[PDB]
C-alpha cells in the first residue's frame, strides 16, 4: 500500500500489450482474448 | 562462424545443407583450366 | 440545485463503478472510462490547488463509499474541513447536468469520424 | 476438362479429352497430338513457384515508406 | 484508383518521404502491377501483337518477350521492380513462360487483394497457395506423356 | 469531453468499436444523472427569507 | 492550499507529453508486425 | 389487425440506426410519428416540416 501501488498496477497493465496485438492482428476479439485468459490461470494454469 | 552466401535465382527449396565449406569466388578459366577435380588436396596461397 | 467541487463527481463515478461489475457484459470497460473520466474534474482542482491527487482522490472515494452524504468534495482554498455545508457553494441541477450532456453527446460524433478531408485554404 | 476428370478410368473417349483444348488459329476444339502443340514439364515447373514467391513478397506488404534522396 | 493523398501528420515526423498506410497500398500496389500487366497483356499467343519502345535516339526495339520489354520499362515502383527482375530470373534459367509467368502473377496479386478485402489473413491465403500448388505439381507429375513411338525428330520439330 | 476522449482511446486499442464505446457512456450517463437526482435537495419549500440566502450561496460561488 | 509549492515550471512535463506521443507514434508504426500474424515492411 | 399508431414507431425505428440518436430512438421516434400524423393523410407536404 502507498504512492507507488498505482505505479505497479499500470506496469501489470502495459505488459499485457503483446497478447492483445495477437489477438487484434488476427481477427480475434481481444477483451474476451484477455479475459479467458485471467480465469484460465486463476485455476493454476501457468501456461496459456 | 557460421557463413551465408547470398545468391540471386533459384527457389526457396533448393536452400539445402553442405556439409563442407562453399567458396563464394569462382574460376578464372583464362587459359582453360579445368573446372572439376576428385580427391584434390585444398592449398592456401597466403601470397601473389 | 447540487453541491459540485468534485463532490457531484465522485458521487456520479463510484455509482457506475458500483454498477460495472454487476452487468459485467462486454461495456464494463466503457463504464470505468466514464467513471476515470468524471474524476480528472476534480484532479483538476486538486492539481490547480497544489494538493495531492493521491490523498484527495483516495479519501473523497473512501469515504463517500463508507458515508452516504454526498457533500464532501475538493477544498481548494485550504480550509480544514472538506464539508460544504459550511463553506457556502451551491451549484444549480440545470447547469452540472449539461457539462455531461454535451460532453457524452459531441463525443459520439467525434469518434464516428473516419474520413477527413480539409481543403486547404 | 471437367467431362474428363470426373469420368471412370475405363472410358477411352473420355479420357482423352483430358489431353485438348483450345486452338487460336480456326476456332475450334481439336487435338494437340495432331496440331503438334506441345511444351516441356520443366516450362510450367518452377514457373509457378516464381509466381508464388513474387505474389509473396507484395501480398504481405502493409505499409509503405519512402526516404527522399540526399 | 487512389484520390485525395494523405495528409501530412504532425505526430509521426519521420525524416524523408511521408508515411501512408491502409489498404491504399496493396490497391497501389495492384495498380502498379496492372500498369506493367496490361502491357504484356496484349503481346501473348500466336493471335498476340507487341508495341515498339524507342530509345530517345532515333533507336528503337519492337520486343516480344517479357524480360526485354520490361528490361527497358525502367520502373521506379518498388513492387514493380519484383517483376521486372522475375523476368530477367525467368529468362535465364528457363527462357520460356516469361509473358505468362507476369500474367499469372498480376492475377493473383488482384484476387489475393480482393480476399484481403474479404477479410481473411493474407497468412492464410498464402497458406492455401501452397498446399494447392504442392497438389498442382503432383498433378502436373500425373498427366506426364513420354515419348514414344515417334518417326525420327518429329517431336523435337512440333514442340519448337 | 476531453476526459471522456482520453479514456475512450485508451480503450480503441484495446480493441473496441468506438460506436459500442459510446453505446456505454450513455447508459452510464443517464444512470449517472438519475442517481445525482435520488441525492438533490430541495430548496422551494423554504420561504422567502431563507430563500433570499440560498441565492448568495449560489452567486458566491461563479463570482 | 497556499502553502503548497507551485514549482514555477510547466515546460518540462509538456516535454515530456510530447516525447511520449512521439515515442508512441514509431511504436504504433510497428504494432501489426508481431506474431505469426505480422506483415513485412519494404522500406 | 393492427393498431395504425404502432405501424409507423415499428418502421421508423429501423431509420435512426446508423445515427446519433439510435440510443436516444425511445424520445425522439414518438415526435416524427405524431408529427406526420398531424398532417392530412390526401395532402403530405414537405414543406409543413421546418
Ligand atoms: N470556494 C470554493 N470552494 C469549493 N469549490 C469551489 C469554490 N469555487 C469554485 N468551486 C468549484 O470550482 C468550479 C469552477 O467553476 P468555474 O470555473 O467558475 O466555471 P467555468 O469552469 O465554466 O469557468 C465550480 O464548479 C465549483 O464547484
Ligand atoms: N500454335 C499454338 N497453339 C496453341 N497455343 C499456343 C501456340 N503457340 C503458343 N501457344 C501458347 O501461348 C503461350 C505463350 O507462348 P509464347 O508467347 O511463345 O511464350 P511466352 O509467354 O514466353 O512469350 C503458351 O503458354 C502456349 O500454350
Ligand atoms: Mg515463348
Ligand atoms: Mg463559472
Amino acid at each position: 500500500e502507498g504512492v507507488q501501488a498505482f505505479i505497479w498496477q499500470e506496469f501489470a497493465s502495459a505488459l499485457e500489450v503483446i497478447p492483445t496485438t495477437l489477438a487484434e492482428n488476427a481477427g480475434l476479439n481481444s477483451i474476451k482474448v484477455v479475459t479467458e485468459l485471467r480465469s484460465k490461470h486463476e485455476n493454476g494454469e501457468l501456461n496459456d | 562462424d557460421i557463413r551465408l552466401v547470398k545468391k540471386v535465382g533459384g527457389t526457396i527449396d533448393d536452400t539445402e545443407m553442405i556439409d563442407g565449406v562453399v567458396l563464394t569466388q569462382t574460376a578464372i578459366k583464362s587459359a582453360g583450366g579445368p573446372t572439376r577435380k576428385e580427391k584434390a588436396k585444398i592449398g592456401l596461397i597466403q601470397f601473389q | 440545485v447540487v453541491y459540485g467541487g468534485g463532490a457531484a463527481e465522485v458521487t456520479m463515478s463510484l455509482a457506475v463503478s458500483e454498477e460495472a461489475d454487476k452487468q459485467r457484459g462486454i461495456d464494463q470497460y466503457a463504464f470505468r472510462g466514464f467513471a476515470q473520466a468524471l474524476d480528472t474534474i476534480p484532479m483538476t482542482l486538486a492539481e490547480n490547488s497544489g494538493l495531492d491527487p493521491i490523498g484527495t482522490l483516495s479519501t473523497l472515494k473512501s469515504k463517500q463509499l463508507k458515508e452516504k452524504i454526498s457533500n464532501i468534495g475538493v477544498d481548494c482554498l485550504g480550509y480544514g474541513s472538506n464539508d460544504m455545508k459550511e463553506l457556502f457553494v451551491v451549484d444549480p441541477f440545470i447547469g452540472k447536468k449539461q457539462q455531461i450532456l454535451l460532453a457524452t453527446q459531441l463525443c459520439r460524433m467525434i469518434l464516428k469520424i473516419d474520413n477527413v478531408i480539409i481543403s486547404g485554404k | 476438362h471437367a467431362a474428363s476428370q470426373m469420368a471412370k478410368p475405363e472410358d477411352v473417349k473420355r479420357r482423352s479429352y483430358r489431353n485438348y483444348g483450345l486452338d487460336l488459329i480456326r476456332g475450334k476444339i481439336v487435338d494437340e497430338i495432331h496440331a503438334g502443340v506441345l511444351e516441356p514439364t520443366i516450362s510450367k515447373v518452377k514457373s509457378l513457384k516464381s509466381a508464388l514467391e513474387a505474389c509473396v513478397a507484395i501480398l504481405r506488404i502493409d505499409t509503405m515508406i519512402t526516404v527522399d534522396p540526399e | 484508383m487512389s484520390q485525395l493523398f494523405n495528409n501530412s501528420r504532425s505526430d509521426t515526423l519521420f525524416l524523408g518521404g511521408e508515411k501512408i498506410s491502409g489498404d491504399d497500398i496493396r490497391n497501389q500496389n495492384v495498380l502498379a502491377t496492372m500498369a506493367v500487366a496490361n502491357v504484356v497483356k496484349s503481346s501473348l499467343g500466336p493471335v498476340g501483337l507487341d508495341k515498339m519502345l524507342v530509345d530517345d535516339i532515333g533507336d528503337f526495339t519492337v520486343t516480344n518477350d517479357g524480360a526485354t520489354i520490361l528490361s527497358l520499362l525502367d520502373v521506379q515502383h518498388p513492387a514493380g521492380k519484383i517483376l521486372v527482375e522475375l523476368a530477367q530470373q525467368q529468362d535465364r534459367e528457363i527462357g520460356d513462360g516469361t509473358t505468362s509467368v507476369v500474367i499469372i502473377a498480376s492475377e493473383l496479386l488482384k484476387r489475393a487483394n480482393e480476399l484481403v478485402k474479404n477479410k481473411i489473413h493474407p497468412t492464410t491465403i498464402i497458406t492455401g497457395f501452397r498446399v494447392a500448388l504442392r497438389e498442382a505439381i503432383r498433378f502436373i507429375n500425373e498427366v506426364l506423356s513420354t515419348s514414344v513411338d515417334t518417326l525420327g525428330k518429329e517431336t523435337l520439330i512440333n514442340i519448337a | 469531453a476531453s476526459a471522456l476522449l482520453d479514456q475512450a482511446l485508451e480503450l480503441i486499442q484495446k480493441g473496441i468499436h468506438p460506436i459500442k464505446i459510446a453505446n456505454g457512456f450513455d447508459e452510464a450517463a443517464k444512470l449517472a444523472i438519475s442517481k445525482l437526482e435520488e441525492t438533490c435537495d430541495d430548496i422551494s419549500a423554504s420561504n422567502d427569507e431563507l430563500f433570499r440566502d440560498f441565492l448568495l450561496r449560489a452567486a458566491k460561488t461563479s463570482l | 492550499p497556499s502553502n503548497a509549492t507551485f514549482k514555477n515550471k510547466e515546460k518540462p512535463q509538456e516535454v515530456r507529453k510530447a516525447n511520449i506521443i512521439a515515442a508512441r507514434s514509431v511504436a504504433d508504426a510497428i504494432r501489426t508486425s508481431l506474431g505469426p500474424k505480422g506483415m513485412d515492411k519494404m522500406i | 389487425k393492427s393498431s395504425g399508431r404502432e405501424l409507423l414507431e415499428r418502421c421508423a425505428r429501423t431509420a435512426m440506426s446508423s445515427k446519433l440518436i439510435h440510443n436516444n430512438a425511445d424520445f425522439f421516434v414518438k415526435m416524427c410519428v405524431d408529427a406526420v400524423l398531424s398532417l392530412d393523410r390526401n395532402d403530405l407536404d414537405d414543406k409543413l416540416i421546418g
